[PDB]
């Protein structure tokens, strides 16, 4: 590839982060650009970075971002990396191939920031509504809020033992400070009524929390 | 102050056409060329080419010859991309991006426009109220919800009391399962405030429905 990036990297909160984009031999001294991609935002121009390691950063790029080079390697450095720096970082390089401009982007490196302080999730569960039961359907709602960092795994149980038919989200609101997620277990009304309980169980960074719904309740 | 604002998501059958817009503000539109960049699910960025906003002349990368047209309305500072005879492999987020700035080619980006090429039909949501069984115990907080079930494509928007109720509120990300989206919003209010006072969720699916549901005790 003209530009090689590992698809993922992780770093300890507040430590130094170092990302590598490697140019092929034919472009080994080229200047590259770094871009940052986060969900629900325009991609952001981060920096231009030369073969000798000189660089200029873009508009709204905090001073913790820096760059350096070694042979065909181009590095983006984030000093004291922060939760808000989680992102896909992509390198790019332009060139001329017969009088025609070409531009090539790396496949991106998805950066996660580990060792963040934890807030444990709050769960809110809702049984099927009267309206939905009348249609012979029963969707159990599990809403998961106020948690950090990103990322929970959720399992449903029927009568205190696990089950599959109920998937959920990727786990974000990278703004505010906290994150939100949800899971829905799609049942028939007969399945709802014919168990003693159901349980939404959430694991967050190895701690799990849970809340149950009981058909006898309503 | 450089801003590039793209039009909203599109859902289109194979063979059809789509035209998306990128509105530029904060600079002289005719001074910088506009690029287009494709990002297909599970692939990296692909540059498509650019349009010279002075001369009106577009240049396409070989992959995008034939059925892609960049055009301008310079009087509205707007660039357009039209994709004809849509293919499954055209499913992607399309970004516009403009140059700089010392031969920078991607200094400013739009937020992107998702074009889904699919035979899946547009499907409006079923909306259910999520309400406790009666008024709760004295001096408690009550959590109410709406379930927004089985819609396609994204998004829906949710408000409560037409936007006037915002303190309670959490609207969770959509979950995809089978070929359809489900989402929930919740609002937590003082037991003294509901049901004495009306609380209604308002759900819009811009293909082309709006559902209001007053939450009452089950």
């Amino acid at each position: 590839l003209v530009l090689t990036q590992s698809s993922s990297a992780s770093f300890s909160l507040g430590a130094s982060a170092k990302l590598t984009c490697t140019l092929n031999s034919q472009h080994s001294t080229y200047t590259i650009e770094w871009y940052q991609q986060q969900p629900l935002k325009p991609p952001k121009y981060v920096m231009e970075l030369k073969k000798d390691g000189s660089h200029s950063t873009g508009d709204g790029i905090p001073d913790r971002f820096s760059g350096s080079s070694s042979g065909a390697d181009r590095y983006l450095l984030i000093s004291n990396i922060q939760p808000e720096d989680e992102a896909i970082y992509i390198c790019g390089v332009g060139d001329t191939i017969k009088e025609q401009f070409v531009y090539v982007f790396g496949g991106g490196t998805k950066v996660t920031v580990l060792g963040q302080p934890k807030s444990t999730p709050t769960l809110t569960v809702f049984p099927p509504s009267s309206e939905e039961l009348k249609e012979n359907k029963a969707t159990l709602v599990c809403l998961i809020s106020n948690f950090s960092p990103s990322g929970v795994t959720v399992a449903w149980k029927a009568n205190g033992t696990p089950i599959t038919q109920g998937v959920d989200t990727s786990n974000p609101t990278k703004k505010g400070n906290k994150f939100m997620a949800s899971s829905f277990l799609h049942l028939t009304s007969d399945q709802w009524r014919s168990h003693q309980s159901f349980t939404c169980q959430v694991t967050h960074e190895g701690d799990t929390v849970e809340k149950s719904l009981s058909p006898a309740l309503r | 102050q450089i801003q590039l604002v793209q039009s909203g998501p599109e859902l289109k059958k194979p063979g059809e056409t789509v035209k998306i817009s990128c509105k530029a503000s904060g600079y002289t539109f005719t001074t910088y060329g506009m690029s287009w960049v494709k990002q297909a699910p599970g692939k990296g960025f692909e540059w498509m080419g650019w349009i010279n906003t002075y001369s009106g002349v577009p240049t396409y990368v070989d992959d995008f010859k034939g059925r892609f047209a960049f055009s301008l309305e310079t009087s509205a500072s707007t660039a357009y991309l039209q994709i004809n005879n849509l293919k499954n492999e055209d499913t992607a987020v399309y970004f516009c991006a403009r140059g700089g700035n010392n031969f920078l080619w991607f200094a400013y980006w739009g937020q992107g426009t998702l074009v889904t090429v699919s035979a899946a039909k547009t499907t409006p949501p079923s909306v259910y109220p999520l309400a406790p069984g009666s008024a709760a115990q004295t001096n408690s907080m009550v959590t109410l919800g709406c379930l927004v079930k089985g819609y396609f494509p994204e998004p829906v928007t949710v408000t409560w009391n037409s936007g006037s109720l915002s303190s309670g509120v959490h609207t969770f990300p959509a979950v995809l399962q089978s070929d359809l989206y489900t989402l929930s919003s919740s609002v937590t209010v003082p037991s003294s405030t509901w049901p004495s006072q009306t609380v209604t969720c308002n759900v819009a699916h811009p293909a082309s429905s709006t559902k209001v549901d007053k939450k009452i005790v089950p």
